[PDB]
C-alpha cells in the first residue's frame, strides 16, 4: 500500500507541475501596476489602474485576498485587469532617502532666544517619546504633532533640527514643497509610506516643513 | 474689498 | 428683426462675460466673425452698460 | 519667466528642477531669474484655479534655492513673496 | 497527498482566475425604459447599457454604481457607494465619545440643549404628539473657552447622530458669493448625511452698512435664514450654533423654529470647578489628598479651558518633578502657570 | 527605472514609467545587460 | 409675514415645473457663473415649460443701480441687467411665470418694478385683528 500513496503523490506531483506550468506561462510580463482602492465582499476588489482607469475584478485572481489589503499596490494584466502579483513597497528609495542622518547638531547651544520654545517642544517630543514609561502612567497623552507657525525667519526649522540632532530619533523631514508631485498619487503614496518608513524604525520624528505646500 | 475673481484652465 | 432680411445676431448683456480670462475678448472675435461670413447683419447688443 | 509656466501642470516645477540640475552639473553656474514677479508673485490660496500651478512652481524653486551663484531682477520687489526674499535664500 | 490536494484545489480556483476579465466600473444616471440605461465610467464615456437578465431593475437608480462589462457594455451587477475619506466635510469628524457627565456644572444648561436638539431626533413622537413642529436649533451663548463647543459635541455622542463643525468666522472669506456658499454647501451636506448637528462657531460673524462687502454679511445672513426656515426641504438636522456676543445676533436668527432656546454657559460654575477638576484632575494618577477648595479662589474667573490646561500642566510640573503628583502645592503653581501665563 | 525589485538578482523585474502611458513591471529584452540598467536611469522600452 | 408660504404653496399646487433660486444663489463669484446661472434658470424654465421661477430674497441683486465704482458692485450689477434682460428682452419666452419676494420694496431697481416684468406688486402687511385670527385658527 506504501507503493499506492506514492503512485497517488507522484500523479499529484505531474499535476502540480502542470497547473504551476499553466500558471507559469500565464504570469508572463509587463504588469500594469495598478493601485488597490477597495474590496467589495458581494473575492472581488475594485483597482484603479495607473492608467486612471478603474477595473473591478470579479475574481481578486492570482493571490490570496486575505492579503490584499485596500492601498496595497498590486502587479495586474494590462488587458484582463486581474490581480497577478503583489509588489513589494520596500518605501521605494526617496522616501529612505528623506530619512538624513546627518541632522547638522542645531544644539540647543546654537539656537538662541528660543528658549520658552525649546523647553515646550521637548515637552511634547524627546519627553514624550524618551521617558514614555511615566508617560503612560500619567494618563498624559503626549500630543502627537506640533504645527510651528511665526513669521518667516523665526527659526522655525531650526529649532526642529534642534529637537531632531539633540535629542536623537530618526528625523524623517518631509518638508512639505516636496510633497508635490506631478504624478498622480505619488506625493500621498509618499505620505503614506513616510509614516509606514516611520514605523519600521524606532523612536523618530516625521518632519513636515512648509506645511501649505499641501496644506492649502 | 470685496473682490471677484478671474480663473485660468491648466489643461 | 421681425423685417430685417440680415442676419440679427443678439448679444444681450453678460453674455459676453466668461469666467475664463481671454474668452470673453475670444466670444467677441467669433461674433464679429460669424457677422462676417453671414453680413450684412446686425449685432444687438441689449444692456450695454453690463460689458 | 514665461517657460516657467507651463499649460501641463506641474510642468514648471519640472523646469525649474531641470535648470539648477543643469547648473550644479556645470562649473561656475549662474542662473539669472529677469522679472521674477512671473514666478514669484505672493502665494494665497487659489486652488480653484491654475494660478496655484505657478505658485507650486516658486515653492519648487524656494526649495531648490534654500558652485551655484543666482541673480534675480524685479521693478516691483513689494510683489515679492517675503519667504523669497529673506536673507536665507537671497 | 492532504497537503497537496488543499494548495492544488486553490491552484485551480486560480487556474479559472486567469480566465476571469475586469469590469469597467461606472455609474448609471438616468434610466430611459426598463432596458437602457446612461452609464458613466469612472474616468470614461458615456455609454448607453442595458442591465444583465439576473440584476434587480429597480436597484438600479440614478447614482447606483455598476460594473458593466468590458466588450458588451451591458451591465452585470451593482456595487456599494464607493467610500473615501475624499470628503472635504467635518462631517467624518466624529464628535468622539463625551458623555454629558464630562462637561461640569451645566446641569440646566445641559438639561435644556438635551430638550430642543435630543428630543425631536430620538421621540419625534412626543412632538408629533402635541402636533407641534419639532424645534431645531438651539443658540449658546458664553464667555470663550467656556466649553459651548462640548457640550454641543456631547450632544452629538450621546444621539450617535454625525456632526459638523464650521468656524463661523472662518466662512466669511473675502471674493463675493463663497461666504453664502460655503453655508450652502453645509446645509446641503446635511440633506445627504442625517441626522447632523450642524455646530456653528462664532455665529457672532455672519449674523450681526454701505459698502459692497457690508451687504455680503447681508447676503449671507439671508442665505443662512432662507436654508433654514426654507421652502426645499425643511430637514431633521439641527444646528448648535454658539456665540460669545448675544446682543449682536440679528433677531431673525432667535425665533422658534429658525434657532431658539438662548442658552448661556457662563465661565465655570462656583461649584463646577470641582465638578470639571472631578472630572478632568482624577484621570492623571495623584494619590495625594486634595484642598480643591483653594484651587478654586486660586482660579477666579477661570475659562474652564484653563481648568482643563490646570491638570495637565500640572502633569508637566509632574512630569518633570518625578512621576507621581502627591501634592497639591503642584495645582497652585500650575494655578498660577494656567493664569498669569494663561494671560 | 523608478525601481528594481531584483526578484532573485537573477530575475530583475525592472518597473519603469511610461511617462504618460502608465507603471509597468518589465524585464530586459536580451540585448541590454542587467548591468547597465542602473536605477532611475532614462530607459528604452518596446511599443509592445 | 407669510410672504413665501404663498410660494410654498404654488409649488404644491402647481402643474408647471416649480424652480426655486434664493437671491444669494446668484451672487456666486467668479464672475461670469453668477449671471450665467440666471441664463441658466431661464433657460431650464424655458424647456420645461410652463415653469415658475420664485426668486426669494431679491433683494440682494436688485438694489437700485449706483454707478459701481469697484468690481464688485459692477459684478452685482451684472446680476440684475442679466436678470432684466432675460425677463423682458429681445428672446420672449413662452409661459414663464416669475414670483420674486422681498422685504424692503422700495430698495428695488426702478427697471426689475416696471409693469412688464413684476407686474403685480403685492404687498403682505402686518396682519391686522382679524387675519390674526384667521391665523391662529389654522397653525392651532
Ligand atoms: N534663535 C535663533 N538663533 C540663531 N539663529 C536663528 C534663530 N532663529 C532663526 N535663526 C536663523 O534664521 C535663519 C532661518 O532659518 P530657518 O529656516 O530656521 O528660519 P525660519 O524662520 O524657520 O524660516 P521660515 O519660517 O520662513 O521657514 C537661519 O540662519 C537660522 O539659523
Ligand atoms: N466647562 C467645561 N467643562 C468641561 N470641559 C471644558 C469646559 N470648558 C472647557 N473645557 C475643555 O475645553 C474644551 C472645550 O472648550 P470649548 O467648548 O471649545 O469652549 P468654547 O466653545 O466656550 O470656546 C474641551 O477640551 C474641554 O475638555
Ligand atoms: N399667514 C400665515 N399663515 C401661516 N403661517 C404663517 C403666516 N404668516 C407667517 N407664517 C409663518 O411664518 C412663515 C412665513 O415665512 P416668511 O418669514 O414670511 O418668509 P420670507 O421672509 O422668506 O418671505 C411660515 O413658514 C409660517 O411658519
Ligand atoms: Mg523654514
Ligand atoms: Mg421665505
Amino acid at each position: 500500500e506504501v507503493l499506492r500513496v506514492t503512485h497517488e503523490l507522484q500523479a499529484m506531483k505531474d499535476k502540480i507541475k502542470e497547473n504551476s506550468e499553466k500558471i507559469k506561462v500565464n504570469k508572463t510580463l509587463p504588469y500594469l501596476v495598478s493601485n488597490v482602492i477597495e474590496l467589495l465582499d458581494v473575492k472581488c476588489a475594485v483597482i484603479k489602474t495607473s492608467t486612471r482607469q478603474t477595473y473591478f475584478l470579479p475574481v481578486i485572481g492570482l493571490v490570496d485576498a486575505e492579503k490584499l489589503k485596500p492601498g496595497d499596490l498590486v502587479g495586474v494584466n494590462k488587458d484582463s485587469y486581474l490581480i497577478l502579483e503583489t509588489l513589494p513597497t520596500e518605501y521605494d528609495s526617496r522616501v529612505k532617502a528623506m530619512e538624513v542622518d546627518e541632522r547638522p547638531t542645531e544644539q540647543y547651544s546654537d539656537i538662541g532666544g528660543l528658549d520658552k520654545q525649546i523647553q515646550e517642544l521637548v515637552e511634547a517630543i524627546v519627553l514624550p517619546m524618551n521617558h514614555k514609561e511615566k508617560f503612560e502612567n500619567l494618563g498624559i497623552q503626549p500630543p502627537k504633532g506640533v504645527l510651528m507657525y511665526g513669521p518667516p525667519g523665526t527659526g522655525k526649522t531650526l529649532l526642529a533640527r534642534a529637537c531632531a540632532a539633540q535629542t536623537k530619533a530618526t528625523f524623517l523631514k518631509l518638508a512639505g514643497p516636496q510633497l508635490v508631485q506631478m504624478f498622480i498619487g505619488d506625493g500621498a503614496k509618499l505620505v503614506r509610506d513616510a509614516f509606514a518608513l516611520a514605523k519600521e524604525k524606532a523612536p523618530s520624528i516625521i518632519f513636515i516643513d512648509e506645511l501649505d505646500a499641501i496644506g492649502t | 474689498a470685496x473682490x471677484x475673481x478671474x480663473x485660468x484652465x491648466x489643461x | 428683426a421681425h423685417h430685417t432680411d440680415c442676419t440679427f445676431i443678439r448679444v444681450s448683456g453678460s453674455e459676453l462675460v466668461q469666467k475664463f480670462i481671454g474668452e470673453g475678448a475670444r466670444m467677441v472675435r467669433e461674433l464679429f466673425v460669424m457677422a462676417r461670413e453671414h453680413a450684412p447683419s446686425i449685432i444687438f447688443m441689449d444692456e450695454i452698460d453690463s460689458i | 519667466g514665461s517657460e516657467l509656466v507651463q499649460k501641463y501642470v506641474g510642468e514648471g516645477a519640472r523646469m525649474v528642477r531641470e535648470l539648477f540640475e543643469m547648473a550644479r552639473t556645470k562649473k561656475a553656474c549662474l542662473i539669472f531669474f529677469d522679472e521674477i514677479d512671473a514666478i514669484g508673485g505672493a502665494r494665497f490660496d487659489d486652488g480653484a484655479g491654475g494660478d496655484n500651478e505657478v505658485q507650486r512652481t516658486m515653492l519648487e524653486l524656494i526649495n531648490q534655492l534654500d558652485n551655484i551663484k543666482v541673480l534675480m531682477a524685479t521693478n516691483r520687489p513689494d510683489t515679492l513673496d517675503p519667504a523669497l526674499m529673506r536673507p536665507g535664500r537671497l | 497527498l492532504k497537503e497537496l490536494t488543499k494548495q492544488y484545489e486553490k491552484s485551480e480556483n486560480d487556474l479559472k482566475a486567469l480566465q476571469s476579465v475586469g469590469q469597467i466600473v461606472g455609474e448609471v444616471l438616468k434610466q430611459l425604459t426598463e432596458e437602457k440605461f446612461i452609464v458613466k465610467a469612472t474616468n470614461g464615456p458615456r455609454y448607453v447599457v442595458g442591465c444583465r437578465r439576473q440584476l434587480d431593475k429597480s436597484k438600479l437608480k440614478p447614482g447606483t454604481r455598476v460594473a458593466l462589462d468590458m466588450t458588451t457594455l451591458t451591465i452585470m451587477r451593482y456595487l456599494p457607494r464607493e467610500v473615501d475619506p475624499l470628503v472635504y466635510n467635518m462631517s467624518h469628524e466624529d464628535p468622539g465619545n463625551v458623555s454629558y457627565s464630562e462637561i461640569g456644572g451645566l446641569s440646566e444648561q445641559i438639561r435644556e440643549l438635551r430638550e430642543v436638539i435630543e428630543l425631536p431626533l430620538t421621540n419625534p413622537e412626543l412632538f408629533q404628539r402635541v402636533g407641534i413642529i419639532p424645534p431645531k436649533g438651539c443658540l449658546l451663548y458664553g464667555p470663550p473657552g467656556t466649553g459651548k463647543t462640548l457640550l454641543a459635541r456631547a450632544v452629538a455622542s450621546q444621539l450617535d447622530c454625525n456632526f459638523l463643525k464650521v468656524v463661523s468666522s472662518s466662512i466669511v472669506d473675502k471674493y463675493i458669493g463663497e461666504s453664502a456658499r460655503l453655508i450652502r454647501e453645509m446645509f446641503n451636506y446635511a440633506r445627504d448625511h442625517q441626522p447632523c448637528i450642524i455646530f456653528m462657531d462664532e455665529i457672532d460673524a455672519i449674523g450681526g452698512e454701505g459698502t459692497s462687502a457690508d451687504r455680503e454679511i447681508q447676503r449671507t445672513l439671508m442665505e443662512l435664514l432662507n436654508q433654514m426656515d426654507g421652502f426645499d426641504t425643511l430637514h431633521r438636522v439641527k444646528m448648535i450654533m454658539a456665540t460669545n456676543r448675544p446682543d449682536t445676533l440679528d433677531p431673525a436668527l432667535l425665533r422658534p423654529g429658525r434657532l431658539d432656546r438662548k442658552i448661556h454657559i457662563d465661565l465655570p460654575n462656583e461649584q463646577a470647578r470641582l465638578d470639571i477638576l472631578k472630572i478632568h484632575a482624577g484621570p492623571i494618577t495623584k494619590h495625594g489628598e486634595i484642598d480643591y477648595e483653594a484651587i478654586v479662589k486660586l482660579s477666579d474667573g477661570f475659562n474652564g479651558a484653563d481648568l482643563r490646561n490646570v491638570c495637565t500642566e500640572a502633569g508637566m510640573f509632574a512630569i518633570r518633578a518625578d512621576h507621581d503628583f502627591v501634592v497639591q502645592e503642584d495645582f497652585m503653581k500650575a494655578v498660577r502657570k494656567v493664569a498669569d501665563s494663561k494671560k | 527605472c523608478t525601481k528594481i525589485i531584483n526578484a532573485d538578482s537573477e530575475d530583475p523585474k525592472y518597473i519603469i514609467n511610461v511617462k504618460q502611458f502608465a507603471k509597468f513591471v518589465v524585464d530586459l529584452s536580451d540585448q541590454v545587460a542587467p548591468t547597465d540598467i542602473e536605477e532611475g536611469m532614462r530607459v528604452g522600452v518596446d511599443r509592445n | 409675514c407669510g410672504k413665501t408660504m404663498l410660494a410654498k404653496a404654488v409649488a404644491h399646487h402647481t402643474t408647471a415645473a416649480f424652480i426655486r433660486v434664493v437671491g444669494s444663489e446668484f451672487v456666486q463669484k467668479y464672475l461670469g457663473e453668477g449671471p450665467r446661472m440666471v441664463r441658466d434658470v431661464f433657460r431650464l424654465a424655458k424647456e420645461n415649460a410652463p415653469a415658475i421661477i420664485f426668486i426669494d430674497e431679491i433683494d440682494a441683486i436688485a438694489t437700485k443701480r449706483f454707478d459701481a465704482q469697484t468690481g464688485a458692485d459692477r459684478e452685482v450689477q451684472r446680476i440684475l441687467l442679466e436678470l432684466l434682460n432675460q425677463m423682458d428682452g429681445f428672446d420672449q419666452n413662452v409661459n414663464v411665470k416669475v414670483i420674486m419676494a422681498t422685504n424692503r420694496a422700495d430698495t428695488l431697481d426702478p427697471a426689475l418694478l416696471r409693469p412688464g416684468r413684476l407686474d403685480r406688486k403685492i404687498e403682505f402687511p402686518l396682519p391686522d385683528r382679524r387675519q390674526k385670527r384667521l391665523i391662529f385658527s389654522t397653525i392651532t
